[PDB]
């Protein structure tokens, strides 16, 4: 059994706005790598991260992975 | 009187312990952090005090986690001063445990303590 | 407040009991107890719930008498003045995994696993937030978030750094009735069971 | 941050008075710790000159005690050298520094001036 | 006036390896010994206080130690450029006293 | 009321005592409705200018009652001994340090030891028993004042020309609000029992660890706000208490010549700024000491006291003069 | 024990008596018991365990 939720999160990541938003994070996840190889990074002090992205994604997921999810369940 | 295992405290770890019904704060201070504390303007300060008086060895910050406003217990590694924030009425404390922003009139109190081996007797 | 310190808002799943006319799903509660027994009991006390209280809700009189006696509570001293054990009675409170606060932390990198009996009320969102923290352990701590040694990431916890590692991994519980022992079905139940426990 | 800024006559004619000044910013002369003078000799060796404290008590070196006068202006957050009767023997780069004090770790100069080089000489310069 | 033996009288080293200056007091100084650093442009910094303890910023690869009357200053690798003359002072009493130094160039 | 059994015993009342959960949810939700209804009662007194002679003493006493009801409900909270309880009880005990010199000792006394400990929850239980009889004692003088002058009217003119007897009109009228009251209270009690409480309170109090969401009771919030608004300890305390006392000047600063905002446009208007400020002030209490919230908090607080002390006597004096020139010849 | 001090004895005199007995004491870091001598803060122990 493909997890009733995992499966539902998947299907929604792969709609229009899912694509649009998984990307937005990737663009950021890449940008992070780039900033990390650099010298004296550990003393950059204001190091970017992509939690703000991440959360914008789950919100889109949640908003759909919630009123739907529960009927797949027992 | 109580006694802490100083070795069991990583460099940059906040440790709380039960003494006299209050909490006692012990941070293991990094040298960058030690510098922040002692490189500051005692006129930008409400209850102005030299970090080196507040501490015996600068590597060890040791104080009663009672917010000198109306006596809550400040959240660690918090605030706008690399110290502590008190969620009760927003008093901000710095990395030497002293008052920067907020209603608190005073710097987080320093208990009596003696070092001994790596055991500090907080009484 | 940064959305990272707050934790992400758990969504409005549609529970069996939500609504003014809705009894719990007792079948669901029954499952959660197993999901409770096999999984989280390893670490978590449920001290304000008594064996008898299960009877008529999730189980039947013996069904709970059985569970009850699988544990040796303390019992009044013999004629000499020396201890003794004894099995449980229905009159008892489901024993914690640990003998005190310390061994609870020793067994968890110095974390104090919350007694669960009251969890669905001692948290905002509650049923949802319980479900979501349990089905919301994502694979990796988001680009840039640097996680301490022995701590996991969760968007639904505040500041993600949760001292509880993920614990739902499909099928690790053998659902006695015979339901998809998933993780979003292992979870939805212990939530409905933990709901009961606090209310 | 804290910063120390040297300023003064570094070309003094013998039998006169060497007179430097160390202006600070990012901490105060009258909070805490110690306010020092230290000279770096031609032969690349360092010597402690003296100090004024945070409440202005003068621990001088006794090699130079009969000959100097550390002081301060508190309105201006700065401390002063005045080495009387200068000989070429005194020719060296000069450094101001703040020295902390702890009970445990004792003293340490952790904030140093940028340097001001003096040369005792009877040469003439346009004032 | 407690005098300190700086040694070796400035010995250079190879680009990729360690080194270890040392101090030796004319008296018992009780770990009250700091280590300083003079880059050729003149600037002098703090590196080590109370025999063994880093100052803010000085990279963890710096070490230093000692006790009683004899003290070290062990570096880990001389890259990228630790090129400076490393003085040492006692502060167990007054007047305090630096060493000779120990200039550090490339071999 | 022992600090151990305390938190549990309430769970006991919840899990075990027959109808005990109904006992708790009613006690607690009820305390809230008490406070709503009391604000609406105090509202009504502002709007129609009840506080106004001959009813001053009537008014004043209700200010004493309102004080005793906050004192009462606070203690009843400290008796659950959850998280919000142990820290609530720390701060209120600590308001007394604000008192010059002796202040710390008062607090120590008042604590019966080093911290809000056991001799504390036990006295907080005992004082919780005592005080409600004091309110009732006081409700009697309050009703005595009410009695010798009788109620006012939504017209702020004299009653003495068209009186009718409380039985059976108002007895029956009052019965309508009563049932309605119970209905909403039933609604909360059975369906929304904690839609009014803070989840931090199902957590056993812990003296070493304050939470990081310190929202206090709603009916209390607007004061929490006012308290916080002041970056000074002594002054902040004073200003919190002053937020309630100031209510006693209201019969002097009302400069008008008529009792009642009813025929009073400029008065109505600010009266609802006052109401609405007061609610905002409350919203400010819930949010973190973040920006612009602090500065918003500060401005409301100003608006608050300014309404009694400034707006009202001003407006009402103006409003006297509109009433003159707005008719007469010369 | 303390209650004796100033009545029948002197501070140490009662500190002495006090510590001649091992009261129970909060568990170590592992979660396992321990004894400890008495303090003046204690109540003079009964001969029997129940
Ligand atoms: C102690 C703290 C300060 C005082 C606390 C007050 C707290 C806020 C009060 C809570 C809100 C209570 C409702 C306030 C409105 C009073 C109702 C009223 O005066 O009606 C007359 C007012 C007009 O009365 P009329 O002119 O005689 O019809 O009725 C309304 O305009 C509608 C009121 C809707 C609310
Ligand atoms: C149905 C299964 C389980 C559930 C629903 C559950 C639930 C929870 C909850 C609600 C918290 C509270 C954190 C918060 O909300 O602030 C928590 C924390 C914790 N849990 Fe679990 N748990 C489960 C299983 C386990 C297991 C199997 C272990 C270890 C073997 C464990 C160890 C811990 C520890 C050490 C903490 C402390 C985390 C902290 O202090 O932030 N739990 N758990
Ligand atoms: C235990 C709380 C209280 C009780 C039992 C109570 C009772 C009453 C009753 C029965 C009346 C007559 C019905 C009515 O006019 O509403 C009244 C009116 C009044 N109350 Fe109260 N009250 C309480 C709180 C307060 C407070 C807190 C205040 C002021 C701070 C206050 C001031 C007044 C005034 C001035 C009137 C006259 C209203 C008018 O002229 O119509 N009361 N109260
Ligand atoms: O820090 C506070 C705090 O300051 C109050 C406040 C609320 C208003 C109280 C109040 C006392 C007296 C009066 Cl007349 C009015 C309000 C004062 C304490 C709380 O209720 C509280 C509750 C739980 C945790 C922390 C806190
Ligand atoms: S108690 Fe810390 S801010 Fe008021």
């Amino acid at each position: 059994v493909t997890d009733q939720l995992e499966d539902l999160r998947e299907h929604f990541k792969n709609t229009e706005e899912g694509k649009a938003l998984v990307h937005h994070y990737e663009e950021c996840a890449e940008r992070v790598k780039i900033q990390q190889q650099q010298p004296g990074y550990a003393d950059l002090e204001h190091k970017e991260d992509c939690v703000e992205e991440f959360f914008h994604l789950q919100h889109y997921l949640d908003t759909a992975t919630a009123p739907r999810l529960f009927d797949k369940l027992k | 009187k109580v006694e802490v295992n100083l070795a069991a405290i990583p460099l940059g770890k906040n440790v709380v312990v039960k003494w006299q019904g209050k909490p006692v704060f012990i941070r293991h201070r990094t040298p960058h952090e030690i510098q922040e504390a002692n490189s500051v303007d005692m006129s930008a300060l409400k209850d102005p005090q030299t970090d080196a008086d507040r501490v015996k060895d600068p590597q060890w910050l040791i104080m009663l986690g009672i917010c000198t406003h109306l006596g809550c217990v400040p959240i660690g590694e918090a605030g706008d001063f690399g110290g502590w924030f008190c969620p009760c009425h927003g008093s901000h404390y710095d990395i030497s445990g002293r008052i920067r922003k907020g209603p608190a009139p005073l710097n987080l109190e320093i208990p009596a303590y003696e070092f001994d081996g790596d055991k500090v007797i907080v009484g | 407040m940064t959305a990272a310190e707050h934790g992400l808002h758990a969504p409005a799943y549609a529970w069996s009991h939500n609504g003014p006319f809705e009894t719990f799903d007792h079948a669901s509660i029954r499952r959660g107890y197993q999901v409770y027994r096999e999984v989280c009991a390893a670490c978590h006390s449920l001290d304000r719930v008594a064996w008898r209280t299960l009877v008529g809700v999730s189980h039947t009189n013996e069904e709970v008498r059985n569970m009850a006696e699988e544990f040796e509570y303390d019992d009044e001293p013999d004629e000499q003045g020396n201890p003794k054990k004894r099995p449980g009675k229905l009159s008892d409170y489901i024993p914690g995994p640990y003998p005190n606060e310390q061994a609870a932390r020793a067994a968890n990198q110095g974390a104090l696993p919350p007694d669960l009996s009251l969890i669905v009320k001692a948290r905002h969102g509650g049923c949802d937030y319980i479900f979501s923290l349990l089905t919301g352990y994502p694979d990796e701590p988001p680009a840039g978030v640097a996680l301490p040694p022995g701590s996991n990431y969760n968007p639904y916890f505040p500041g993600g750094s949760i001292a509880m590692a993920r614990v739902l991994f499909d099928d690790m519980v053998e659902y006695e009735d015979g339901t998809p022992a998933t993780t979003s079905q292992m979870a939805k139940d212990v939530t409905t069971f933990l709901n009961w426990c606090a209310e | 941050e804290v910063k120390l800024q040297e300023s003064g006559a570094g070309l003094v004619q013998p039998s006169q008075s060497l007179s430097l000044t160390c202006s600070v910013t990012g901490y105060s002369i009258t909070s805490g710790y110690y306010w020092n003078w230290i000279r770096l000799f031609p032969g690349n060796k360092l010597e402690w000159v003296g100090y004024i404290s945070n409440v202005g008590d003068n621990n001088y070196n006794p090699s130079l005690k009969d000959r100097l006068s550390i002081t301060r202006d508190t309105s201006k957050n700065q401390f002063f050298l005045k080495l009387n009767s200068v000989t070429t023997e005194d020719t060296a780069t000069y450094y101001c520094a703040r020295s902390e004090y702890y009970s445990v770790t004792g003293y340490a100069m952790d904030y140093w001036g940028q340097g001001t080089t003096v040369t005792v000489s009877s040469a003439w310069r346009h004032p | 006036d407690i005098e300190l033996t700086q040694t070796p009288v400035s010995l250079a080293a190879s680009l990729g390896d360690r080194v270890t200056i040392s101090c030796r007091a004319s008296q018992d100084i009780n770990n009250f010994l700091n280590w300083y650093q003079q880059k050729p442009d003149g600037t002098i910094k703090l590196l080590i206080y109370y025999t063994s303890r880093l100052h803010a910023g000085v990279p963890s690869r710096f070490s230093g130690s000692g006790s009683g009357t004899d003290y070290s200053l062990t570096i880990s690798n001389l890259e990228p450029e630790d090129i400076a003359t490393y003085f040492c002072q006692h502060h167990i009493k007054f007047p305090w006293t630096f060493g000779a130094g120990t200039k550090l160039e490339i071999k | 009321s022992n600090i151990e059994l305390a938190f549990s015993s309430v769970e006991h009342i919840m899990r075990d005592v027959h109808n005990g959960y109904i006992l708790r949810y009613l006690h607690a939700n009820g305390a809230s409705f008490f406070f709503m209804v009391m604000f609406m009662h105090m509202a009504k007194g502002l709007y129609y200018g009840s506080y106004r002679s001959p009813r001053v003493t009537l008014w004043n006493v209700g200010v004493i009652i309102f004080i005793l009801t906050i004192a009462t409900a606070f203690l009843g909270y400290c008796c659950v001994y959850g998280q919000m309880s142990h820290w609530g009880a720390t701060v209120i005990t600590n308001l007394f340090s604000a008192i010059p010199f002796v202040g710390n000792d008062i607090v120590s006394w008042l604590w019966g030891g080093f911290s809000v400990s056991n001799p504390t929850i036990q006295r907080f239980f005992a004082l919780h028993y005592l005080v409600p009889f004091i309110i009732a004692a006081m409700v009697i003088m309050h009703l005595m004042a009410l009695h010798i002058h009788g109620s006012s009217n939504p017209l702020g003119i004299t009653g003495n020309l068209d009186r009718i007897p409380m039985h059976s009109y108002f007895i029956f009228k009052d019965l309508v609000t009563v049932f309605l009251f119970m209905l909403i209270l039933a609604l909360f009690v059975f369906y929304s029992p904690n839609t009014l409480g803070h989840p931090d309170n199902y957590i056993p109090g812990n003296p070493l660890v304050t939470p990081a969401s310190i929202v206090p009771e709603w009916y209390l919030l607007p004061f929490y706000a006012i308290l916080r608004s002041i970056p000074d300890k002594l002054l902040g305390v004073i200003t919190m208490f002053a937020a309630i006392l100031v209510l006693l000047v209201l019969p002097f600063t009302d400069r008008s010549v008529v009792r009642g905002n009813t025929f009073k446009v400029l008065s109505k208007f600010f009266f609802f700024i006052f109401v609405f400020n007061f609610v905002l002030l409350g919203q400010i209490g819930a949010c973190h000491v973040e920006v612009p919230y602090v500065l918003m908090g500060q401005i409301a607080t100003f608006i608050y006291f300014a309404y009694f002390l400034i707006i009202v006597p001003v407006i009402s004096t103006i409003e006297n003069v509109l009433f003159y020139i707005g008719r007469v010849n010369k």
